[PDB]
């Protein structure tokens, strides 16, 4: 997994690759790692995939209830505080490594969370097995006062570094842009640089190739009238 | 304990279970009956860790006897087996799990069919024509696969069972001191006193 | 020792044109010892189908659990559960046992009754959803199934063509796995008819 | 980590590097290890980042609630709240915290809380992996009642050496000055302190 | 793995399966578990694949050197002992073997020696080695007679491997048959278990538990 | 504690035709989650119309290939430039491998060529020297992904003739060199999709009576 | 939990709740028991105010506690089910621990003990 | 079997149109202690080869002595020692690769990762890796330790495949190497600011640059970073 | 292997040894002779680790046969036993020790006396009226202590031996498939073919 | 141990504490860790006392035999003989040795040989458990071409701090001066160096 977050002029962008693995096997080639905590607070997750979504939805649910209770739009520091305290309680056993980003009435924010509940602040961050490949690109090309177009370019370039150089990462690039005073735009499959080439041969079988013992109609309908 | 076998024929179920009980170095007993009657037409044999086997078997027996009195009705073998499975499936994630494998032989009076259920200590249930636990299957299944027919008589089932026990007595290192054999049919449960 | 490979078995699911297919082997074992050739791993609650590989006691337990939950769902909702909704219920139910999990590899397959859209999904033992367009695999020969599906699969196959593809994927994968085989079943699922076919295969 | 707190004539100054580590990989080169638990009571964090962040957040909560009921707490009080958490949870924590604050009655004070959870009131304190290399330097160069400029130089030179020898330490040198005048943040970059 | 060998009126029958596994992964269905030591001697392969192959072809070289020097066919007793004495030198080092050295000479008649990597060397009438040995023993013990015909003995060995191949997860693929006479061994073909199972089920009426 | 072994990943595939033989392998070399090289040749021409690949721990793989190439050289010196037949090469490799039975070459070896009748031949070895002649053999990381596919598409396993319904098997008709290469490419393309250690490039060495030819194809680099 | 002392003494030394429980028994349908030389018979009244009743499924007045002991009653029908259930459980518990079925006196003593407990326990009638 | 004591971190390298570049910092770490600040880890052999070594420094000094002895030995009874029969990069590598694999096979390794960079007689670029296990591989870019994780991704953006080598000038290649060294200084806790760089060109020969420093560093943005989440002051 | 017994009576020594050979799960043979004739009037039974037992027994046999040819003279049972002990006592401090226990039964033609020697794998030698190795003594010694007399006949010794084997067959968990019995006296060594 | 060797204008000076330890028990409080392998080539010993004594005795034997054949050896030569033993027997040794000597051609030289067996030629060197606490102090206070009196003060102050913080170090401070003039031994007692 490669995930990054980059601050810019009037907001923040996060990105991620789309490969999920079971050891050396690719389980899903187009996985969705960008999760929504609230409309304008999104986070990307690495580590145990079930933990990153479970912890995101729990906090996201409580954030929604909190927003309704207080009649205020949710803040990133609220999501951050709730995530870290949850993760610290479980002492690292919930393997969720998150990059939390968003915009709220306070402004734009970018944090990372580690499984033990340790947090940090930054203008550019990376997490996962491809974080070193991504961070190399970020350390080479990041500057202050990036534009929206520059930040999206830098973020996806950092994910690409992970895709190509890290075996844990691959396939496509997902992006989410959160700008101040605007709707968050979720760009699913922003880049698609890994389409499989046409195969040399068709493997469609002649009908009747497979040996069959018994056939029967399965009753999926309910108990009938009359 | 060691060897427990089961075979379902045309009109009955036959369970065979070893008689030996070993405390490490010595054989303390050679006439032990590793079975409990759960209801008039349902028998359960068992094998596993010492103490846990009987404790479990008697606990199940009490629960089925309680059900019979409350409803004035005998549960089907399928219903009993499901209850037993759930108890073992509950047990496996406990503080200290029951280390007990069982065979449930019963005659369903509603469907007029014999039924044999094999359940291991994890709560793994399968309905079978013939079954076993531990190493007993390794020696006997090749013979049962060859000779078994669904329309066998009770006498033919006992003869095929004798051939299985003979193979066990020949190739098993442990002396299990023979087997007690019991038959479950429409008339209930009875013991074959000469085997 | 490893709970997920004591009993053995496999499940595979695929999508086609206005249809889905789900298939499984029939073996249950105690490691090397083959115990049963009639252990079906595909269950259905209304028009939603669920395959489950892994530790057999948990397979049985989960089937009974989801039957329980989908029955209560139907009474309260006054309608049958849909594949998308059921998928979330499986994910929730598995994650509630995060630190004491069921050792299973579930696979959901079905057609949404309102939209008519074919749907499949897979899970790890702990609840993570893998919702693929093409195919889902699970069990002790998952590697083999990934190899077969990746080459044999093409999109928008007709029901009777899809049957041949998924059947050949399962059979040839199962024959390269010691703990899978001993028979096989294939479900072909359309919007208002479901056909179930038992396959003839080698019994070793 | 390399962290230190030093009392001087006008109050107290806290100092720290900015490196956070997971093995040999520098997970954050611009970390802020100087943390605020009250207006003029801050702390320096070393050890597990998760533990010291969790502790500092709880202490801030306790002192905020103390303030609402009993007014401004003493630095000693803050150190005691830190100690209570570190001592009673010693089996499950890896935290080495230096507490520094400014009262008007007591002026600048420094309390160091090592692993065990013990408290030690000192004129100055050093902690973190990099502190080992500057015990000699700091003992020889510390004087009581220094000026602000002298204390900044003492901390700058001290942490410069700690950073030079300890691989776990590095980045910028952050400082926080606590006096009657208020709260001042300082930062010093590599090009400045390396040539010292 | 399932390998067997038994003595009878017409000589020795040797029957083996063909499967090799690395964990649950089936590496090969076409493994040769009968080593052709020479035209008169056969060896079976169980435990370590390399250990059995390497040392039994080496055995063939020693047997060839013996008959060059002594101008006489080596006895099964002498051939088996050359192998058992060799592996006994390596005892502790981690060799893995379970083999039947099979032969038919004038002075001995049909002879089988079970040879083990921990040094064991046993003469016997019926031997069965492998993960599916217990299944094959059951069919053998209940059907074995000394006065079996060559045709019936070949079938008994084939059927016993099939019994194991069916139940034992780590046995299968195909059955290799051999008949050892005084004038040498005779190969009796490769038999796919998949095709053999259905053929036997129908013709014999066995395996009623399995739907076909 | 010092661990003398490592895993360099990689996947190889040998197929024997009627009058030809191919030995293919990806060109990616790895440790853990890092790529060492996107093009590191793994299949080698060893002379006498024999190709060889030793997959697994690359240091042991390179050592073994080097020693076999050497064995071919000394076979020529000692036996009047006689051609080393594929069956003789196989037996020789067994002795090289078993020579280190108690400190093994941590590799899975495959060689390919033509037998003395001109027919295609492939041999497969385990780490300690046991070997079989085979028609079709994948090795290494993604071997489990490739072999089931080959069983189905080369040997026509589980495939029966339409209309008969299981009664008549699909006949085992011979495949051309062009047909085999198609299956090799599709095997590695599929393996690349699902195995992280497989990718970058595919190099195939084809062996006929005319000699040894090479073909290279790109693979996905993620 | 609800702890209120419902069964209490009155100035004249009576526990009215226990006495009013007897009035509920007086209202119930008549039950009779007669023991012969080698048998016991239990007779019970069924009030014929309820016709259109399904006698197959309607709860019968006599209940087996074990295969050898029976129990009939007069009073509140719902209350009797609780005593019958407890008695049936105890009968199986006795077989499980003592390896012998309950005597009629033991089973009676148990049920009577349950009834007594509900006359000096808080929160119960 | 041993454990490395005094250690050297990443070595990085790449090919370009007319030759190869290699670089390594001047630090000898003693665990977390940055003990020795003047260690040269690039060792030239003749005027056509540079061997870069990471890992155990005592073993590096041994290897250094072997290479020094190799040059002496090659000169014996060799009139063409400075011409046709001079040491090639390929000869020096194969020798080291032999030693490394032999030492791992006696369960007593030289605890190093080595990169041999040079130019052959015919002008061809040589760049190949070998480590304590005797594992070898070649690639347009090569790096050890942390360099593998952080430098390679940056260097591969310049030369991604073989066909990118003729298109890459020495100025573009050196720029990329120097930037990679800066990134490693930001992120490797066992690295130093001081480093050495060596260029081997088929036209201009061997250029060895000592006492280089990481410069143009970005740190200013640190002043705006406060607390770890909620803190404002 | 498992059970080996020995008893010295008036004019002969009797050795009894089990027939079973077990490879873990299965009993590979049920007719194995765990003994070697060292000389015309000296017999040695053995039990221990697989392979080592026979390898040792045959090695001793060869050495005693070599001595007999060189000197044209049979060594006394005492002399043979001392040689065997030294070989085991040498073995115990080797790289890989022989894991073999033995009983040596012999008839001394000079003294006209039967002699029984018990030697374990450590090289611990004792002359006894009756002996055993492993768990065999635990079951049989209480019977031998009671019934044994130094003036017993060979037929009485065999009857006492039958009582010992019966107790073993009753209380031992392992099925050792009966015993081969051999007698050593002035006329040499012979096997009792019905036992 | 706390040991150090420092080159200066007229040659080189070796310095050491006098404490030897078996646990917390001081087995010898007056140990001589400055050892002679040749007339004007000495060494400082840290680590296992047995190992460093065995090594020093062998080196002395080698240099005595070298002298009989080839005349006075260089300090570099002595360091190489030390290295050869430490490197080739790294698996079985625990020795950290500083080699210091005076030639007339090369003047004062210092070579440090850590655990691995590597050699490092330096202007000055520090080693032993107590050296960790004075890396900062020594780096800030060392100058090249100091006088004899300045170098003695530098070593005295440095080892004083090392002794103050390291429990493993203590006792008297021994020194050995190596110049053209000859070989001078110095000793400094606790009452002197503690008040510094
Ligand atoms: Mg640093
Ligand atoms: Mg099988
Ligand atoms: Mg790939």
């Amino acid at each position: 997994t490669t995930i990054v977050g980059v601050k810019f002029n009037n907001g923040v962008v996060i990105a991620a690759d789309t490969r999920s693995t079971q050891g050396p096997i690719v389980a899903d080639k187009n996985c969705a790692k960008l999760h929504r905590i609230s409309p304008k607070i999104w986070c990307a997750g690495a580590g145990t995939a079930a933990d990153t979504e479970a912890v995101t939805q729990l906090i996201g649910s409580n954030i929604e209830l909190h927003s309704l209770y207080t009649s205020r739009e949710p803040r990133v520091v609220s999501a951050l505080q709730m995530l870290k305290q949850h993760l610290f309680k479980y002492q690292g056993h919930i393997g969720a490594y998150l990059i939390v980003a968003g915009v709220d009435p306070t402004g734009s924010h970018l944090f990372s969370i580690h499984a033990d509940g340790s947090t940090d602040v930054g203008y550019y961050l990376s997490l996962g097995s491809g974080s070193l490949a991504a961070m190399a690109v970020l350390e080479s090309h990041w500057k202050q006062d990036l534009t929206k177009e520059e930040a999206i370019k830098l973020a996806s370039d950092a994910i690409q570094a992970g895709i190509w150089n890290d075996l844990g990462s691959g396939s496509n690039v997902d992006v989410c842009v959160m700008e101040i005073g605007k709707d968050a735009e979720y760009l699913r499959n922003y880049l698609t640089p890994n389409v499989r080439e046409e195969k040399q041969k068709s493997y469609k079988f002649p009908r009747g190739t497979t040996a069959v013992l018994k056939e029967s109609i399965v009753n999926i309908c309910d108990i009938q009238e009359e | 304990m060691d060897i427990i076998l089961g075979i379902r024929v045309q009109d009955s179920v036959i369970l065979a279970s070893s008689k030996a009980v070993t405390r490490g170095i010595s054989v303390l007993k050679d006439s032990d009956d590793k079975t409990r009657q759960l209801s008039p037409h349902t028998l359960m044999s068992f094998a596993g860790e010492a103490g846990d086997t009987v404790q479990f078997a008697e606990y199940i027996q009490a629960n089925i006897q309680l059900y019979s009195i409350r409803e004035d009705y005998e549960l089907s073998p399928q219903a009993v087996s499901s209850f037993v499975r759930q108890e073992l499936a509950k047990s496996i994630r406990s503080r200290r799990p029951y280390q007990v494998n069982v065979l449930i032989g019963g005659y369903d009076k509603k469907k007029n069919k014999p039924e044999l259920y094999q359940i291991d200590y994890l709560g793994t249930k399968v309905e079978l024509p013939y079954g076993a636990h531990g190493y007993s299957g390794f020696y006997t299944f090749s013979l049962l696969d060859h000779h078994y027919r669904p329309d066998m008589t009770t006498e033919e089932g006992l003869d095929l069972l004798k051939l299985c026990v003979q193979e066990l007595e020949k190739r098993m290192p442990m002396d299990f001191k023979g087997v007690i054999v019991k038959i479950v049919d429409k008339d209930g449960i009875r013991q074959v006193d000469d085997f | 020792s490893d709970p997920s490979s004591i009993n053995g078995g496999i499940v595979v699911a695929m999508t086609g044109k206005d249809c889905v297919a789900i298939a499984c082997d029939l073996r249950l074992g105690s490691q090397s010892l083959g115990v049963s050739n009639k252990f079906e791993k595909i269950f259905h609650y209304g028009h939603v189908f669920l395959g489950i590989t892994g530790l057999a006691t948990d397979v049985t337990t989960l089937n009974e659990m989801f039957r329980y939950k989908t029955n209560l769902y139907k009474l309260k909702e006054e309608r049958a559960i849909e594949p998308e909704t059921f998928t979330q219920l499986v994910s929730s139910s598995l994650y509630e046992r995060r630190f004491g999990p069921y050792f299973v590899g579930p696979v959901v397959a079905g057609i949404n009754s309102k939209s008519g859209k074919p749907f499949i999904a897979g899970f790890d033992l702990i609840g993570c959803i893998d919702e693929a367009k093409d195919f889902i695999v699970s069990g002790t020969a998952s590697d083999q199934l990934f190899g077969m599906c990746e080459s044999l699969y093409e999109p928008n196959l007709e029901p009777e063509d899809l049957f041949e593809t998924i059947s050949q994927a399962l059979l040839n994968a199962a024959d390269r796995d010691a703990l899978s085989g001993w028979g096989a079943v294939v479900y072909i699922i359309k919007k208002d008819e479901v056909v179930k076919r038992y396959l003839k295969m080698r019994q070793d | 980590t390399s962290i230190m707190a030093v009392t001087f004539k006008d109050g107290v100054i806290l100092g720290a590097d900015s490196r956070t580590t997971t093995g040999a990989y520098i997970a954050n080169r611009v970390t802020d290890k100087l943390t605020r638990v009250h207006d003029k009571i801050w702390c320096c964090r070393s050890g597990s980042a998760a533990d010291t962040q969790a502790i500092a957040d709880i202490v801030q909560y306790h002192l905020e609630l103390y303030t609402s009921q009993y007014g401004t707490p003493s630095t000693e009080t803050a150190a005691s709240v830190f100690k209570e958490l570190c001592y009673e949870n010693k089996d499950n924590l890896t935290a080495g915290i230096i507490v520094a604050g400014y009262d008007d009655k007591n002026k600048g004070e420094v309390y160091t809380i090592p692993l065990g959870g013990s408290v030690h009131k000192l004129p100055y304190a050093i902690a973190g992996s990099g502190s080992t290399f500057i015990y000699g330097y700091c003992d020889k160069n510390f004087r009581e009642n220094m000026s602000k400029e002298e204390t900044v130089d003492f901390i700058k030179h001290s942490l410069s050496q700690a950073i030079k020898w300890d691989g776990s330490s590095g980045g910028v040198i952050r400082m926080v000055v606590l006096t009657a005048a208020g709260v001042e943040r300082l930062i010093f970059y590599p090009d400045e302190y390396e040539q010292l | 793995t399932t390998t067997l060998a038994f003595r009878f009126q017409g000589g020795i029958i040797v029957a083996v399966d063909s499967r090799a596994t690395a964990g649950n992964w089936v590496a090969s269905q076409t493994v040769k578990k009968v080593i052709e030591i020479n035209p008169f001697l056969l060896g079976t392969m169980a435990g370590g694949a390399a250990d059995c192959q390497f040392w039994e072809t080496w055995l063939g070289s020693q047997c060839r050197l013996h008959e060059l020097r002594e101008k006489e066919r080596i006895s099964v007793a002498a051939a088996s002992k050359i192998l058992s004495n060799l592996v006994y030198q390596y005892k502790g080092a981690g060799l893995s073997m379970g083999t039947m050295i099979c032969g038919y000479t004038r002075k001995e008649g049909p002879t089988i020696y079970y040879v083990d990597s921990d040094g064991t060397r046993l003469k016997g009438d019926i031997f069965c080695v492998g993960s599916g040995q217990t299944f094959a023993y059951g069919v053998l013990d209940s059907n074995y007679k000394w006065d079996l015909s060559v045709e019936d003995a070949l079938y008994l060995g084939k059927r016993s491997i099939l019994a194991a191949a069916h139940r034992d997860a780590y046995s299968g693929g195909s059955v290799n048959l051999y008949h050892v006479t005084e004038d040498g061994w005779i190969y009796h073909g490769n038999h796919d278990v998949g095709e053999l199972f259905w053929k036997v089920k129908e013709e014999e009426g066995s395996f009623n538990n399995v739907i076909g | 504690q010092f661990n003398p072994y490592g895993d360099n990943g990689g996947t190889i595939l040998g197929i024997a035709g009627e009058d030809f033989a191919v030995l293919a392998g990806d060109t990616r070399n790895i440790t853990d989650y890092s790529i060492n090289s996107r093009y590191e040749p793994k299949v080698f021409d060893c002379g006498d119309n024999i190709v060889m690949s030793a997959n697994g721990f690359a240091a042991d793989g390179d050592a073994l290939v080097k020693r076999f190439k050497n064995s071919v050289k000394w076979y020529h010196f000692d036996h009047n430039d006689k051609k080393l037949s594929i069956n003789s090469a196989a037996r020789n490799i067994q002795h090289l491998l078993y020579g280190k039975r108690f400190f093994p070459y941590y590799v899975h070896t495959i060689i390919a060529g033509l037998d003395e009748d001109g027919k295609g031949a492939v041999y497969s070895f385990d780490p300690v020297g046991s070997y079989e002649r085979e028609q079709c053999r994948a090795g290494g990381a993604a071997a489990s992904l490739i072999m089931p596919f080959l069983d189905n598409q080369v040997n026509f396993k589980n495939q029966y003739e339409p209309g008969t319904n299981g009664k008549v098997k699909k006949p085992l008709k011979y495949l051309s060199v062009e047909e085999v290469i198609k299956l090799v490419r599709d095997s590695f393309t599929s393996a690349t999709e699902r195995h992280i250690q497989v990718g970058d490039g595919l190099e195939i060495l084809i062996v006929t009576k005319d000699g040894v030819r090479k073909e290279f194809y790109e693979l996905k680099r993620d | 939990g609800y702890d209120r002392a419902l069964s209490i003494f009155s100035p004249d030394g009576h526990i009215f709740q226990v006495e009013y429980a007897l009035e509920a028994v007086k209202r119930g349908t008549c039950a009779v028991g007669v023991k012969g030389k080698n048998c016991v018979v239990l007779g019970c009244e069924r009030r014929s105010t309820l016709k259109l009743q399904d006698t197959r499924i309607t709860p019968s007045k006599v209940s087996k506690i074990d295969s050898h002991v029976v129990l009939s009653f007069s009073g509140l029908n719902a209350d009797s089910r609780i005593l019958i259930e407890k008695a049936r459980v105890e009968a199986q518990s006795h077989r499980l621990t003592l390896e012998d079925p309950v005597t009629v006196e033991y089973l009676t003593r148990y049920v009577a003990g349950v009834q007594q407990r509900y006359t000096q326990s808080g929160g119960v009638r | 079997t041993q454990q490395p004591i005094v250690t050297g971190t990443s070595v990085i390298s790449m090919k370009y149109d007319n030759g190869v570049i290699i670089a390594a910092d001047n630090l000898g770490s003693y665990g977390s202690l940055l003990r020795f600040n003047g260690v040269e880890r690039l060792i030239p052999v003749g005027d056509n080869t540079v061997v870069g070594i990471s890992g155990d420094i005592s073993d590096m000094q041994h290897i250094e002595r072997l290479l020094k002895d190799l040059v002496t030995e090659n000169a014996y009874d060799n009139p063409l020692a400075d011409a046709e029969e001079a040491l090639e990069p390929s000869y020096i590598f194969e020798y080291l690769a032999t030693v490394m694999y032999q030492r791992r096979s006696k369960m007593n390794p030289l605890w190093n990762a080595i990169i041999v960079a040079g130019v052959q007689s015919n002008g061809d670029q040589f760049l190949r890796y070998v480590n304590l296990l005797g594992v070898t591989y070649s690639s347009p870019t090569l790096a050890t330790g942390f360099g593998a994780h952080m430098a390679n991704p940056l260097l591969r953006k310049v030369v991604d495949r073989e066909s990118d080598i003729p298109k890459t000038t020495v100025q573009v290649a050196e720029e990329a190497i120097v930037n990679a060294m800066r990134v490693l200084y930001y992120r490797d806790a066992r690295s130093s600011r001081n480093f050495s760089l060596a260029i081997i060109d088929k036209n201009t020969g061997l250029t060895f640059k000592k006492n280089l420093q990481v410069e143009n560093m970005k740190w200013d943005f640190a002043k705006d970073i406060k607390g770890y989440g909620t803190q404002k002051i």
